[PDB]
């Protein structure tokens, strides 16, 4: 519809392409090393082109593991794409927790263009509604990735910053920040207004792991917002954290 | 100076500071039951509970004397019990001291061996158990399942394991309950789950759910556990389900999605497996009429012939089964070539320490007609000679030279 | 934003126009903290396909390897805004492989407060320190005194991450790394992981002084396996468990098939009779019924101990194990030129793991074990 | 079989490290024979071992060992009967731990002993045996 040309030598090994997705069903050739040839709307054009998102799990495992053997690295633009219609259909059509296949791919996919991946990934998916615990378990095992690097974990938390925050959020972040990763001021600031806003559980679990880790990082007006969503009596662990507070002070 | 130590010294306990065990002056009944009947007598009598416990919590907002409560006592009249577990003996304190128990342990997530090398909230779960009497034992319960619900994972993994120590014998079915409720969610934590459902008073009804829940949360399990949860199902299997079960099993067992990256764990899984089989017979059976009533499906996966190999070196009554089968689904043509180079380009390494088992099969193979069955037997020969060893090698040549001379 | 008169200002702050009209941009790219020049003229039109980009020499050396890659992204682009995103992804990615350039410490958090915590540890304790100050070794004793030697490898500024600490001893070594852990709070970590393994060295350093200790020559402290010398050309081996050193390991013994043969007849009928609170020496001493050559005649070479195959001592490290089941011959071989020998041979059958054949010197049935 | 294979658990470390956690399994499980052949096995440790890695950690495992037991007394009569057949020989192995068997048995004794003379029955046995639907049972054999 918009007239998006597609490089005329991909339009031509298209085939050999559509061919050897098909084959990936059952080490990388040339045929992936002309992706580079591409703006990122060719790619977004070319990935509907082939068909990814109707690939199955072991396929996909298959791609992830040529595409991490390429060389030099895909562009940010083209890997989020690709990204989006690679897994993004499977993880929202998601019921029930991931087969490890989508899992260990994932895994491997971010640990090498993290980025890319988990800008692509995470915003749309917890932006969405009916996120259910299936996928916030994924993101979970994501940020414990051994692999997700510390400016890795730093990226993933000033991108977590921005969104509307709910339980999913928090359960999330709880995880992220069992890592002990480092703040700015500035993001520890947005961090504990945020945090001032109320009843949930596992947000309990995050003002908590909060008050006891980044202690060092805590003041007195941050205490006094927490003191102040912390009042609560529909929270639990309400002694826990008034003796918290009291050792912050 | 505070009613509760007050009540504490005229009832017959010394209140050590918290460095050394506090000692004792009286049997343990008898410190109890004077307690007890004291408070029981004293006026203000509903509210002298609030101000016990609200004295008692004002005490153990330190740390050692907390510590030393926790601890086990001194006699004097020789080594006994701690004072937490003698108030929580006593019932009509219990559900406010349980209360008081829970929501101070968050602020020891963090706390890590500091001084005695002894970790606090294992030492305070250790204070709920083989509790005698329990009024509280139903809402004890929700609290360890908000607990157990928000729990950092090390800490899950230890309570949970120390559940059947600290329940009774009445409330257990909604335990359960919200366990399998947990599990829908969470895969990571199922064996410590499956070892307590072994524990645990059950009825079976609720387990069969749940092995339909793992099974549908079969390929979402990480590597390592794996075998641990097969063993458990295998365990849990019957007489009668076998069958069902098993189709569902070799229907979700792929073993190409599991890639120092597979290898230790597969071959653990086959031991496994391996054992299973060993320790009983009808598996085999019901297993070779899975594989066997397969017999619409031409996309027949590796497992299979793995495991027809396997049964084939374990027991043996059956080998004249294993070869007609394996004839018959040849002849369908359902079993083939690139089968075999994918078998043999993977799982050998589970194979070389049955090798005998292929060629005495393999001889069978070739003294058929049907020129397939005869090829199969030829690769087969082909590939033991190939990836093994030379006493393999060597057995090869001399049942092909057998073959020869007298075929 | 999704306009590029606030997108460009949230991404490239640091870069910025001069002209009247949008096309030569200037200023600064960042990358790790680092601010690099940066000057960037467009054409008339907002097209990347001509975009004229100078750079600092600095970053041309940086991009040396990238400027084909460069020549296609400045014309495959569709935005200047994805453009640079990931240029800065590709400079991020390129310093990371280039990580080896790169340390400069703070001196008052970190010259300071080190030589205070040299001082709490003791100066004595110090066995080396480098002239970067990037790595310092020290010193722990086993209550014994045996000197255990671990390195440290210090950043920038110490105290806020992990040291790279590098040790000796087997088992992984654990050092809870809190900013509070000081260099005495590893360690007593170091001296706590040495007492968990310290009955271990008080039976080794009894071995290493006593009886003919054969091939972990120089044992150093990682050693948990070694191997002793016994009667003449039979060799055993052991392998204790550091957390009870004391209780039996696994052993097994090397050499004829007739000395090996009633030594394990013995080991088998007195192995009961293991005493775990003597010394292991001691108990072997009983439990075997025998003295030790104890370094009897250690590294004097008769003739006795030597392959027969290849004449050596330590082929490969392997020593002459294999012998004859002869009292004539007692010819001791190593396994490889054993093996080799026997290869070729005729009578040479070869079972599932074993060779038959007949000793090269005097034509006797022997068996060799792969 | 536990007997037979006592001799390797004598030299041995990590199988007595597995089969107690084995045992510990078993004690909770909800068949009968299990909680059955855990005492049995346990007893079996208790009195071929004075050692089952610091020592005091190995008596107050010990310890746990014989609190777990003093609980499982609670359970039916045969349970009791066979804690004290062994109860002799683990005595004749390990004396250390007199105190914590003789208190232990002794509160068992008292629980069914009436500490007053010229009371004529000085027992309770009417204690000593549950009818629970009119099916009747011993339980703690005196
Ligand atoms: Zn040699
Ligand atoms: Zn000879």
């Amino acid at each position: 519809a918009e007239s998006l040309e597609l490089p005329k030598a991909i339009q031509d090994q298209l085939p050999r392409l559509q061919q050897l997705l098909k084959t990936l069903e059952e080490a990388p050739p040339v045929e992936l090393q002309l992706l580079h040839e591409c703006s990122p709307s060719q790619m977004d054009l070319l990935c509907a082109q082939l068909q990814l998102p109707q690939l199955s799990d072991l396929g996909l495992l298959r791609l992830c593991t040529w595409l991490l053997a390429l060389s030099p690295d895909l562009s940010l633009s083209n890997a989020t794409v690709l990204t989006r219609s690679l897994f993004l259909g499977r993880i929202l059509s998601l019921t029930s927790s991931a087969s490890r296949l989508l899992t260990t791919a994932l895994t491997s996919f971010c640990a090498k263009y993290t980025y890319p991946v988990c800008s692509a990934l995470l915003d749309p998916v917890l932006q969405a509604p009916g996120t259910g615990p299936a996928q916030t378990e994924l993101l979970c095992c994501l940020v414990k990735m051994e692999s997700l690097e510390p400016d890795a974990q730093v990226l993933m938390l000033g991108q977590i910053l921005e969104l509307p925050w709910k339980e999913e959020t928090f359960l999330v972040l709880q995880s992220l920040l069992e890592r002990q990763v480092e703040m700015t001021p500035e993001k520890f600031s947005v961090l504990m207004e945020k945090l001032c806003k109320t009843t949930s559980m596992a947000y309990a679990k995050l003002m908590l792991t909060v008050m006891t880790k980044y202690q060092a990082n805590i003041t007195e007006t941050q205490r006094l917002g927490l003191a102040m969503a912390l009042e609560p009596n529909t929270t639990f662990l309400r002694k826990s954290l008034k003796a918290a507070l009291k050792h912050l002070g | 100076d505070s009613i509760f130590v007050k009540l504490l010294k005229i009832s017959g306990i010394i209140l050590k500071t918290g460095e050394s065990q506090n000692q004792l002056a009286v049997d343990q009944i008898a410190f109890q039951k004077k307690l007890f009947q004291t408070l029981r007598r004293h006026p203000s009598y509903p509210k002298i509970i609030e101000e016990f416990v609200s004295g008692l919590e004002s005490y153990i907002e330190d740390e050692d004397s907390f510590r030393n409560c926790l601890l086990s006592c001194e006699r004097l009249q020789s080594y006994s019990k701690s004072l937490i577990k003698l108030l929580l003996g006593i019932d009509i304190l219990q559900p406010a001291i349980i209360k008081t128990l829970f929501e101070k342990l968050p602020e020891y997530f963090f706390e890590n061996k500091n001084s005695d090398e002894i970790n606090i909230p294992r030492l305070i779960v250790s204070q709920l158990k083989w509790l005698d009497r329990v009024v509280d034992g139903k809402d004890l319960t929700t609290k360890i399942m908000q607990l157990i619900s928000i729990a950092p994972e090390n800490l899950q993994h230890d309570i949970i394991t120390s559940l059947p120590e600290i329940l009774g014998d009445s409330q257990h079915a909604d335990v359960g309950k919200e366990l399998s409720d947990l599990l829908i969610e969470n895969t990571s934590l199922t064996v410590p789950i499956l070892d307590v459902l072994s524990s645990l008073r059950l009825d079976p009804n609720f387990l069969l759910k749940v092995r339909q829940l793992v099974m549908d949360k079969l390929s979402s399990i990480r590597l390592e556990d794996l075998p641990v949860i097969i063993k458990f199902i295998l365990h849990s299997v019957t007489a009668m389900d076998t069958l069902e079960v098993i189709s569902e099993l070799r229907e979700k067992l792929d073993l190409q999605h599991c890639v120092s990256s597979g290898q230790s764990c597969i071959i653990l899984l086959f031991d496994v497996i391996k054992s299973a089989i060993r320790y009983e017979k009808t598996i085999s059976e019901a297993w070779i009429k899975a594989i066997e009533n397969t017999a619409s499906v031409s996309e027949h996966k590796v497992f299979d012939l793995v495991m027809l190999f396997i049964i084939y070196s374990t027991n043996t009554q059956t080998k004249k089964y294993i070869d007609r089968v394996l004839r018959n689904k040849i002849r369908s043509g359902c079993i083939q070539e690139q089968l075999l180079q994918s078998t043999f380009s993977v799982h050998y390494l589970v194979l070389k320490d049955m090798c005998s088992s292929i060629l005495s099969l393999a001889q069978s193979l070739l003294h058929s007609l049907d020129q397939s069955i005869i090829s199969f037997g030829s690769l087969l020969y082909k590939y033991a000679f190939k990836f093994f060893d030379t006493y393999c090698q060597q057995e090869v040549v001399g049942a092909l030279v057998t073959h020869i001379c007298s075929g | 934003m999704a306009v590029t008169e606030a997108s460009l200002l949230r991404q490239c702050p640091l870069l910025l126009p001069q002209n009247r009209s949008k096309t030569v941009y200037e200023g600064f790219i960042s990358a790790q903290g680092r601010d690099f020049h940066l000057r960037i003229v467009l054409p008339e039109d907002l097209q990347l396909k001509n975009a004229r980009l100078l750079c600092s020499w600095q970053l041309r050396t940086i991009l040396s390897g990238y400027h084909r890659i460069v020549q296609q992204r400045m014309q495959h682009s569709p935005d200047l805004m994805s453009f640079m995103m990931e240029l800065k992804m590709l400079l991020e990615v390129a310093l990371k492989n280039r990580q080896e350039l790169y340390a400069l410490p703070p001196p008052p958090q970190f010259y300071s407060s080190l030589i205070e915590e040299i001082g709490t540890l003791g100066w004595d304790k110090l066995v080396y320190a480098d002239t970067c100050f990037s790595t310092i070794k020290l010193k722990a004793e086993d209550a014994s005194g045996r000197e255990h030697l671990i390195t440290l490898k210090l950043k920038a500024k110490y105290p806020a991450e992990s040291p790279d600490y590098f040790v000796d001893f087997p088992v992984p070594f654990c050092a809870s790394w809190t900013p509070q852990s000081s260099l005495i709070s590893i360690y007593s970590q170091f001296l706590a992981a040495i007492e968990s393994l310290k009955a271990f060295w008080d039976v080794m350093d009894e071995i290493d002084e006593k009886t003919w200790v054969l091939e972990p020559e120089k044992p150093p402290r990682s050693a948990t396996a070694r191997r002793i010398a016994l009667g003449n050309n039979v060799s055993i081996n052991i392998e204790v468990d550091p957390r009870h050193p004391t209780m039996l390991p696994e052993c097994f013994f090397l050499g004829a098939d007739h000395v090996v043969k009633p030594l394990g007849i013995k080991l088998s009928r007195n192995i009961h009779l293991w005493d775990p609170e003597n010394s292991v020496l001691q108990n072997l001493k009983d439990v075997l019924e025998i003295d030790f050559p104890a370094r009897a005649i250690l590294e004097k070479s008769d003739f006795t101990m030597d392959c027969g195959i290849c004449y050596a001592y330590q082929l490969d490290g392997t020593i002459p194990d294999q012998v004859c089941d002869n009292s004539q011959c007692g010819q001791p071989f190593h396994q490889i030129c054993l093996y080799e020998w026997l290869r070729g041979l005729l009578t040479s059958r070869q079972s599932f793991n074993i060779i038959f054949g007949e000793c090269p010197y005097c034509s006797k049935p022997i068996t060799l074990k792969m | 079989l536990l007997k037979a294979v006592q001799p390797l658990l004598k030299v041995s470390m990590s199988m007595r490290d597995c089969l107690i956690l084995v045992l510990r399994k078993a004690m909770f499980a909800n068949q009968l024979d299990a909680r059955k052949s855990a005492v049995a096995g346990f007893l079996l440790l208790l009195k071929n071992f004075k050692v089952l890695y610091n020592s005091v950690a190995n008596e107050t495992f010990c310890l746990e060992i014989m609190d777990s037991l003093r609980r499982c007394l609670s359970q039916q009569a045969d349970v009791r009967l066979m804690l004290y057949e062994g109860f002799y020989d683990v005595l004749r192995r390990n004396s250390q731990l007199a105190n914590s068997v003789m208190q232990t048995l002794l509160s068992q004794l008292k629980q069914f002993y009436e500490p007053k003379p010229d009371l004529l029955p000085p027992l309770k046995l009417e204690a000593c045996i549950l009818t629970q639907g009119d099916k009747i049972s011993l339980q703690e054999p005196l």
